[PDB]
């Protein structure tokens, strides 16, 4: 392909006068011409108006994403929390006992075990989950369900040290 | 703001095409907006769908629903269903804007049909502007096709009767490719695990996108070709006369937005549409009576519904009946798009055209416009077959029978009542172009003879009567209060009356601003 | 022009844009030719109340809105009735409010903004021969420039190429 | 093809417009084409992205696996993860395309980046184009938090870790506001059932939507506001050197696009990215060693690491320290669109600029850029500490204080060096201008004395030493043979000569047209 040079003339800046002036003057005159400038009460009801309109609207719009973080929902022995203060470990009805289950990894029976003290050495580490015995072993929907639950808590696991 | 002004004007000096946009000039007919419904209709299509999919979740696993709505706890749906029950009931304000979206739709699929009908009885679709015909066929497939996917999406037992039946059964009855592109859609057989959430990227992503460049081709297309306009005083095929844009013309568009905005918000909070919790979760076993789609479908169903059985049976295949149906709806969406071109070679007329008809004027294509729309009439009401039949007490086999009969002999008809009927007008016109307005008053003679007292619309001759004037494809008064005859009621408020001095002024004035707009668009 | 395109008043400036543009505007008229009457006035007031209305029934939406009992609360023992009227309030202050505020402006527009009639000069039809000529002369030097023509061997092979890649 | 293309020119006649754009010319520098990277990465993005999501299922449900993949088998885990396992294993180059769609969002963001960087030292965004500016400053924010949306979506360990920490553990610590904004966008506590189909909606409909529009805008306002230059010999502030758009500008653009594209196959089908299935689904019990999120979320996660644990506890209240984290990042974000305000504030300089500056006759807006380059090398290296103190054998704690005390000391020492160097490069300058280029030959002066041969660039005066030019803003010449010095090579092809008279006639050609362009640019 031929080589080339060309040059382009800008002309930048403002515009000619000719084309300020009169876009000018077609604003200003249509804006004189409706005469809104000495109607002062509809140009006021108006902006009220369309001022009360499009915050009616917007509320409407952005109301339905807005929780409580703070309303009681969580069953526990004193009532009912809030979410951000139970954690799984919370006793439900006043001295109920809450085993340190272990995850074996395996889905026959057992998903989460007891635990035993001498299950460990004086150098071994290990994470604990919450069982309540009433959560049975994974073999109904309803028992699954619960555990699957318990799995997937983020204020559940422990470390025993 | 004269320095953030001047400061724009320095760093790109438009100051030219600004003001050759505020200067462009726009005819003023009422049949002009039928487009602007369509257009603001679609926008508020793009907000609440974008609200809707902030709460939306479109899988096909099953689960066991457990929330508020009690008649339906304990029952096994997808989680589609749930996800659309939970609009439905657990957020302030989803019910309500979900049935925004679907009136919105409705008046979407109207609005497109009768600009259609506009487009097509003008004339507005010869030489300079076959092509955006052509855009605008290819925008009304798309609208039906996106409403249909959208209203399929929280799969309740109608929808998934629908999907069901028309997809799955006639994608799989094609004579050859046929369960290829079924497995290649669906991903197997009918139920699958991957058509609920194809669906939702088509029909809030391609569809819209596609939708979206199409309309503003559509619209780029219509202002730089300048708009049509119909014959009158001052009008030419070399010249726009209307109204600019700078104060006028936007603000009456943005007025008629707003009032379309609250038509739809007065209809989506009062009337109930899709209400899916009387419904249940599609399952496969149990079906309802009335298994209609919506208005713009129905005539797809009402020709399955009165075609008549007709399969072919050769060696080792099977060609049935749906393909038909399959046929049918491709021809018509072929002789949608190609029509100006056929009418361009049956008459043979090639020339530019800016100037619009009137329908009266052209009788054998306001006749086959006539008679697509009784065909298209009596296909949408054969598909309501059992709501007919059930509430004015028919037989269903009657029916289906006068349906049949009907597709056949209503179309003909038709086409020979319109065709007299434009005659018609046309006589009707040309009386009152010879003769004058007829007043209505009776007077006696005195040789007892009875006349009526015409009016004239131009000069007269050295005995009384009118000489007669020339068409010129313009409309003529027939009704003489319509002419300034009988008017300038009081000018109170309603029970108070004005000073005499004011009403005289007002009614001397407003007399000679009307006088004097008629003798300047006259002379130009 | 000139330098002393000042000094114009602005109809001048505005007949003159209008030249520029080809558009020529017949028939300007003002709505109220007489000063103050009782007509204006009352027909000023009437434009009014309309938005007046409109942003009284936004603010009805508002209210609506934030304290309305919404719940679900269907069952044959309780009859709410209120929770059945939830929806219908939304719909009617809503769509009512942005009603009323579209016809305060048809109303405005319709007697007080001027009647007008204007002409626009399409220009349709080909181009001026001068553009033709150009543009064709600008497209066929650009393609037989690059010697492209009678090149077959580089040519077929891009197709080629080209073809099996897509 | 005659018969079409007229009838197009009487059905649109643009003829005029057309004219106006093959006209248009560019200027032809290397540094220009970092803005055509970015866009081609963008085309490519939008591709692979909708061939995707034909086939991704964004659920937060849980199933088990029973797949293709055997060390999984078994394993409960999302509906998201397995989508994504069965792009990977069960579509026919799914795995491929999903690769080159990472790659795709890599070189996005770097090509980006590098623009950036062109833009702030030539200087390119002053008077006339802030808002240019501006636009670019928003498109960069946009496409770092698509980038991130879109690798959080297959949620599995690194995915989750990341957005828990980053996502929910910062906009849970904000002052007042806090909660109630994590509670308004999971929809409760961190791991929800609404969080990925809000990503999902989020990442393939909006924020696309918004940088294609935003793109749109940038390319126009890039068109209608001419190109900048460099200054050179032909150059002015009202004049555009370069070449037409007609033959030569559309073919240089479209082979790149298609050298970027070849690039981006090769390096998506060659290495390896994002190797899911190694990982597993996200749970909230285990965890892994590396984190990390991609390179240009590094230096946030970096900041994050090095900065010291300053809290405030007063009355029944809590401040943390990741509150700290946002309002840096926050400060990062409001400083960088309001540079050029900043820089006409302080400077003082309110002119018009079209050509370009050299970054060596700069060397105060130099140096800052040199210092927060510096800046953002040190936060996004403290980012791989795990990595660099494995690899390198260094103590964690010890690169955690070398992070901590860079982050003070090397930014200013940056700054100083890069003044200087600055300096010094147009002291080289001034020397080649005073005197000629030094071509390295030595002479002995037969009263033992070593001169170098100095070669000038302009005219000499009567004892043979040239006389000193004046700096022009343009690069000077400092190697003898890029000057034509030593050149002309056989005309062979590679083993074989040509005749004698084809090689002197090409050379002596090839020097007249080399001499005609010189003088042609000239004397313009
Ligand atoms: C996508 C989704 C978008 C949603 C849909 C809505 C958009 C639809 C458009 C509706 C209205 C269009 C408005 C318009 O065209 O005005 C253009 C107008 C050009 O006016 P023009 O000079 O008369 O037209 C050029 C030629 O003169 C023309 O002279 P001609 O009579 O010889 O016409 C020849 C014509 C013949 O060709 C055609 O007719 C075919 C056109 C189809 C193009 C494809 O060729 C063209 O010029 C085509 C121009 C294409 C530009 C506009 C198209 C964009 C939409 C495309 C959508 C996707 C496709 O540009 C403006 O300047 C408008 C003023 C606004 C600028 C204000 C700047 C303020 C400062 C900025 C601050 C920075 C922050
Ligand atoms: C999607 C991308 C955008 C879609 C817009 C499609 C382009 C609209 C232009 C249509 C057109 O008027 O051209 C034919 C037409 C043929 O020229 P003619 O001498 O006036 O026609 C007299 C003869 O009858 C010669 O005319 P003809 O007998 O060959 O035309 C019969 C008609 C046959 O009617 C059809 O079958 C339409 C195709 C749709 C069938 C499938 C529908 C369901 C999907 O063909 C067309 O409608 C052309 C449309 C091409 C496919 C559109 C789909 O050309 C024009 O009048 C305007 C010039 C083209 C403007 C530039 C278009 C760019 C090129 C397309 C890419
Ligand atoms: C949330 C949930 C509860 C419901 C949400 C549903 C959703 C659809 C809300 C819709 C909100 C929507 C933006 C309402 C429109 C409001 C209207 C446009 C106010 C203006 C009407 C009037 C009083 C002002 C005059 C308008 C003129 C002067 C400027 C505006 C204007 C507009 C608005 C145009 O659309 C336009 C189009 C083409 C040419 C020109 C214009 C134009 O000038
Ligand atoms: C037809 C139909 C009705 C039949 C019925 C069929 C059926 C029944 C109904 C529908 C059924 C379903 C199955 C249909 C499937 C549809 C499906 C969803 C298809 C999707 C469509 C498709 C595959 C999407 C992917 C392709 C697409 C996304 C890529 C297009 C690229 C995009 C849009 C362009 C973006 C960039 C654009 C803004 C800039 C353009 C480039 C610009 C103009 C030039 C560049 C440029 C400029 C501008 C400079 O100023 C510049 C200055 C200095 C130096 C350099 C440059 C420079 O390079
Ligand atoms: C716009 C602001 C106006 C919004 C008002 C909407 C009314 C809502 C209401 O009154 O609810 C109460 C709300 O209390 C309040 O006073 C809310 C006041 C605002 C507090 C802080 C504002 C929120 C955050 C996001 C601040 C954003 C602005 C700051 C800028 C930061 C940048 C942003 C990116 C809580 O009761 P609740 O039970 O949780 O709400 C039900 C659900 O439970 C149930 O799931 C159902 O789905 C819900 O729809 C609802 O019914
Ligand atoms: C989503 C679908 C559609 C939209 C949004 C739309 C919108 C519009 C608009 C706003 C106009 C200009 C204003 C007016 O004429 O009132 C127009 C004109 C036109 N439309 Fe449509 N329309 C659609 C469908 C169709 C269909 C189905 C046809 C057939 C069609 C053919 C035309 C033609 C030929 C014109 C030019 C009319 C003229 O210039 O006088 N469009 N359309
Ligand atoms: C453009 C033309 C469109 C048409 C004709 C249309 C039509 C429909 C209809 C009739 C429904 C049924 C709603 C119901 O019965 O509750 C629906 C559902 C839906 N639409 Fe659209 N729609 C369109 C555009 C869009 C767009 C652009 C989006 C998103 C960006 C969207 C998002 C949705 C969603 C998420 C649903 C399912 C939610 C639900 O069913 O409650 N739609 N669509
Ligand atoms: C525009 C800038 C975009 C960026 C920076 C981006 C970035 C990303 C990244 C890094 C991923 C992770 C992929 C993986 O790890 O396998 C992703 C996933 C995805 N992207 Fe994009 N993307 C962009 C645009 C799009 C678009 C326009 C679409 C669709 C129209 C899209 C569709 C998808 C889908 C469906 C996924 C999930 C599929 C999967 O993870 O395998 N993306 N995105
Ligand atoms: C997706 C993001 C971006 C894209 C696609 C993009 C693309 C481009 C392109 C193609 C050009 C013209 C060709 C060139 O200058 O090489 C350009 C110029 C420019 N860009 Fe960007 N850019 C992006 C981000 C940015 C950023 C982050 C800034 C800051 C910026 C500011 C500018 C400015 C001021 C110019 C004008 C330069 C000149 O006229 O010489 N852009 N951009
Ligand atoms: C009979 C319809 C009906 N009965 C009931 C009863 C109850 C209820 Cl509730 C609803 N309905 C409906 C119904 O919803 N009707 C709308 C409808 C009709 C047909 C199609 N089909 C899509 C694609 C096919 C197709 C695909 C590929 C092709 O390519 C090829 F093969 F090369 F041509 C051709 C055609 C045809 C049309 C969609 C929606
Ligand atoms: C510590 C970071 C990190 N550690 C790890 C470790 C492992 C892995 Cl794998 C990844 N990481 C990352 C990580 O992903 N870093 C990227 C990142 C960082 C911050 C944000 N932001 C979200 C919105 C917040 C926000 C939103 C709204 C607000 O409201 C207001 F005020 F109105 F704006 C205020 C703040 C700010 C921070 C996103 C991505």
């Amino acid at each position: 392909i031929p080589e080339e040079i060309s040059i382009q003339e800008r002309h930048d800046g403002a515009s000619r006068e000719i084309d300020r002036k009169t876009v000018v003057a077609n604003l200003t005159d249509a804006f004189e011409g409706s005469t809104i400038r000495r109607r002062k009460l509809i140009g006021l009801s108006f902006g009220v108006g369309m001022g009360a309109f499009g915050l009616g609207t917007l509320v409407a719009f952005a109301g339905g994403l807005i929780k409580n973080p703070w309303k009681p929902v969580v069953p526990t022995a004193e009532g009912k929390k809030a979410v951000l203060w139970t954690s799984g470990w919370t006793p439900r009805y006043q001295g109920e006992t809450i085993y340190l289950a272990r995850a074996t990894g395996t889905e026959d029976g057992p998903p989460f075990i007891k635990m035993r003290p001498e299950d460990m050495d004086a150098g071994g580490m290990e994470t604990v989950f919450p069982w309540r015995e009433s959560d049975g072993d994974g073999t109904t929907v309803e028992s699954h369900h619960k555990l699957q639950e318990i799995a997937m808590g983020i204020r559940n696991p422990v470390m025993l040290i | 703001l004269a320095r953030q002004a001047e400061d724009i004007d320095t760093r790109y000096h438009p100051s030219a095409a600004l003001r050759r946009q505020l200067n462009k000039v726009f005819p003023t007919h009422w049949s002009f907006l039928l487009g602007e419904i369509a257009l603001y209709s679609f926008v508020v299509l793009l907000i609440t769908g974008v609200y809707l999919t902030l709460f939306f979740d479109p899988s096909m696993v099953d689960v066991t629903y457990n929330g508020v709505y009690q008649p339906l706890r304990g029952v096994e749906m997808s989680r589609a269903y749930q996800s659309a029950l939970d609009i439905s009931f657990e957020v302030r304000g989803g019910l309500f804007v979900r049935q925004i979206h679907h009136w919105a739709a409705l008046m979407f699929a109207a609005a497109i049909m009768v600009h259609l009908a506009r487009i097509f009885f003008t004339g507005a679709f010869r030489r300079p502007r076959e092509t955006n015909w052509v855009i605008g066929s290819l925008l009304l497939i798309l609208a039906m096709f996106e409403g249909y996917f959208g209203y399929s999406l929280p799969d309740d037992l109608l929808s998934g009767l629908g999907l069901r039946a028309a997809l799955s059964s006639i994608t799989l009855g094609m004579p050859v490719i046929g369960t290829w592109l079924h497995w290649a859609l669906f991903g197997g057989d009918f139920p699958g695990t991957i058509l609920i959430p194809r669906l939702y990227a088509l029909h809030i992503l391609l569809l819209p996108g596609i939708i979206l460049a199409l309309i503003g081709l559509h619209l780029a297309l219509v202002w730089f070709q300048k708009h049509t306009q119909f014959p009158g005083p001052g009008r030419t095929e070399h010249n726009v006369v209307g109204v600019r844009v700078m104060p006028v013309f936007a603000f009456k568009s943005g007025a008629f937005f707003a009032a379309i905005v609250g038509v739809l918000g007065l209809m989506g909070g009062l009337l109930q549409i899709n209400p899916i919790w009387n419904l249940g979760p599609y399952k496969p076993s149990q079906v309802s009576a009335g298994s209609q789609p919506d208005f713009y479908m129905m005539w797809t169903e009402g020709l399955a519904r009165i075609w008549p059985p007709w399969e072919f049976y050769f060696w080792h295949h099977t060609i049935p009946a749906p393909v038909w149906v399959a046929v049918i709806m491709g021809l018509v969406f072929v002789l949608l798009p190609a029509y100006p071109f056929l009418e361009k070679r049956f008459t043979g007329d090639y020339a530019h055209h800016n100037l619009l008809q009137r329908p009266r004027d052209v009788p054998v294509r306001t006749a086959i416009g006539a008679m697509a729309i009784a065909f298209y009439m009596v296909l949408t009401l054969a598909a309501m077959n059992d709501i007919i039949a059930l509430k004015f007490h028919i037989s269903l086999n009657a029916t289906t029978w006068i349906g049949r009969i009907g597709m056949v002999i209503l179309p003909p008809f038709v086409y020979f009542i319109t065709y007299r009927w434009c005659i018609g007008l046309q006589r009707s016109d040309r009386s009152v172009l010879e003769h004058g307005v007829e007043t209505g008053i009776i007077k006696r003679l005195p040789h007892g003879a009875y006349i009526e007292l015409h009016q004239p619309l131009g000069p007269v001759d050295e005995h009384g009567h009118p000489i007669p004037l020339q068409y010129q494809g313009a409309p003529l008064p027939k009704r003489m209060n319509k002419l300034g005859s009988a008017g300038s009621p009081g000018s109170g408020s309603f029970l108070f009356a004005d000073s005499a001095a004011e009403d005289a002024a007002l009614r001397e004035a407003g007399h000679a601003a009307e006088q004097r707009a008629l003798a300047a668009l006259r002379e130009h | 022009d000139e330098a002393a395109l000042a000094a114009m008043s602005n109809q001048e400036l505005l007949a003159l844009g209008g030249k520029l543009d080809g558009v020529r505007i017949a028939y300007k008229e003002p709505r109220w030719p007489v000063e103050g009457t009782k007509a204006e006035k009352r027909a000023e007031r009437s434009v009014a109340v309309w938005l007046l209305l409109g942003g009284v029934f936004g603010l009805a939406l508002l209210l609506i809105f934030l304290f309305w009992p919404w719940e679900f609360k269907a069952a044959d023992g309780e009859s709410d009735f209120i929770y059945s009227l939830t929806t219908p309030l939304y719909g009617l202050t809503f769509g009512l409010s942005i009603l009323s505020i579209a016809i305060g402006a048809v109303l405005y527009q319709k007697r007080f903004i001027p009647e007008e009639i204007s002409i626009q000069e399409r220009h349709d039809g080909a181009s001026r021969e001068i553009d033709r000529k150009t543009v064709v002369a600008n497209l066929t030097d650009a393609f037989e420039g690059s010697t492209i023509r009678r090149r077959k061997l580089i040519g077929l092979s891009f197709g080629v190429g080209m073809g099996a890649f897509g």
